[PDB]
């Protein structure tokens, strides 16, 4: 765990849809009416 | 052929009147490709001062005196222009601006990091770009290996210890240890690479007996179960 | 000389400083990506032009903090000497 | 591409499982995969081939 | 041109409704 060459790496080199779908399905598994 | 280092060599060898660079068209103009307007603060200017002060004795064997004097005229003219512009610049200041503090912070820190060649964060494979990393590390190694070994600190906290003529203060080596941790950590790089290979190629090489959500999937369990099938005995 | 700071001192002082430090950062990226070691004569000339301006405000405006942060040490040479016990062959 | 991996099987099952849930909410169209395989002019051309085979076999 | 402390450099430095409108209906 020693950053030795991390500085030279930073020198030279500078989804939501299905989560909403999963929330919609978790709301569909609450009330029988849907 | 570095005439602005040839003058320095003739100065540091303490024999500059004995050669005087043989100022003709064949020698004094072959190294120039007038004189090229020296770059340093005074390290290439005091040499010109001493060079003119030594060449006041012959005064005719060296034809290059006139271009050096023209550059002295250029330096005096630029200096007078800067003094007039500094006289006007201190008169062109507005009476009220109230410069913000938390941007003065960022300009000071950014200038300080841009002085000594380190990367500044913004807040405002491919072996082409593998050699361009491995040529910045040789820079730092051959810059740290030219520090003098008799390097030592003088902190502002030795005044509370009352060091005599010979007392050996206990914070003298807070920079020479730090200038060896870098120089030996930048040589033990391809040892921690070889330890990280032996780490990753023995943690990731199992990958289906330690990680719980991979050894509980259908297909991994089915493959590990199906590799263990003992061959059928005919009769 | 100055040749521009007279004109820009009439307004704000600070926009040219950031517009020059971004140019320094871009030229430093372009020096890293070119395997060159000595800095150019175009940013050295552009370096002091920054350091002048930050001086002059400290000469003129006396901004309310001008913060002080130092490492409270600085490297000095120290005397060396050989040992006095002679060598054994 | 001749072989399969655990990543390939998992990605195939996850893709085919998310394509099935997006037809209840109707947030995907999928009319092209429908009509390029139904193709009713191809269907009537094939039925005309079957009718011509009925004519040639009788 | 005096260096600064290291511990001060380290110190200064529409997809929602498309499911809800289809979950209310069906």
């Amino acid at each position: 765990s020693l950053p030795i060459e991390d500085n030279y790496i930073r020198e030279v080199v500078g989804s939501k849809l299905m989560e909403c779908v999963n929330d919609a399905v978790q709301t569909l598994l609450q009330g029988d009416d849907k | 052929l570095q005439e602005q280092s040839e003058l320095m060599s003739t100065v540091m060898n303490n024999t500059p009147t004995t050669v005087a660079a043989l100022a003709a068209v064949a020698a004094a103009s072959e190294t120039n490709g007038t004189i090229p307007k020296p770059r340093s603060s005074a390290q290439l200017e005091q040499l010109l001062y001493r060079y003119r002060a030594i060449q006041n004795h012959p005064k005719e064997n060296k034809l290059e005196i006139k271009a050096i004097e023209d550059t002295f005229r250029n330096i005096s003219r630029d200096q007078d222009i800067y003094e007039t512009k500094l006289d006007t610049l201190r008169k062109s200041i507005d009476k009220g601006f109230q410069y913000d503090e938390d941007l003065l912070n960022k300009h000071l820190v950014a200038l300080q990091l841009l002085e000594k060649d380190t990367d500044v964060p913004d807040y405002f494979g491919d072996p082409d770009t593998e050699i361009r990393i491995s040529a910045r590390i040789s820079n730092r190694i051959n810059e740290l290996e030219r520090l003098p070994a008799n390097l030592g600190t003088y902190s502002l906290d030795d005044c509370l210890e009352f060091i005599t003529k010979d007392d050996l203060s206990s914070r003298m080596d807070t920079f020479k240890i730090k200038a060896l941790v870098e120089l030996k950590s930048l040589k033990l790089l391809t040892k921690q690479k070889s330890i990280r290979q032996k780490l990753i190629n023995n943690v990731a090489s199992q990958a289906h007996h330690n990680i719980p959500y991979l050894r509980d999937s259908p297909f991994t369990a089915a493959a590990q179960r199906s590799v263990q099938i003992r061959s059928k005995v005919i009769v | 000389g100055d040749d521009e700071i007279e004109n820009f001192r009439n307004g704000t002082p600070d926009k040219l400083v950031s517009d020059s430090l971004l140019k320094l950062k871009r030229l430093r990226k372009e020096r890293i990506l070119n395997k060159v070691l000595k800095p150019t004569t175009e940013e050295r000339e552009l370096y002091f032009k920054v350091k002048r301006i930050l001086k002059e405000v400290i000469l003129a405006k006396k901004v309310s903090k001008v913060p002080i942060n130092n490492v409270r040490a600085f490297p000095v040479l120290q005397t060396n000497y050989n040992g006095s016990i002679p060598v054994v062959r | 591409y001749n072989n399969v991996t655990l990543k390939n099987l998992t990605a195939f099952q996850l893709l085919s499982q998310r394509e099935n849930i997006c037809e209840l909410l109707n947030l995907v169209e999928s009319t092209e995969r429908h009509n390029s395989i139904i193709n009713p002019e191809r269907q009537r051309m094939s039925l005309e081939e079957m009718k011509k085979m009925l004519d040639a076999l009788k």
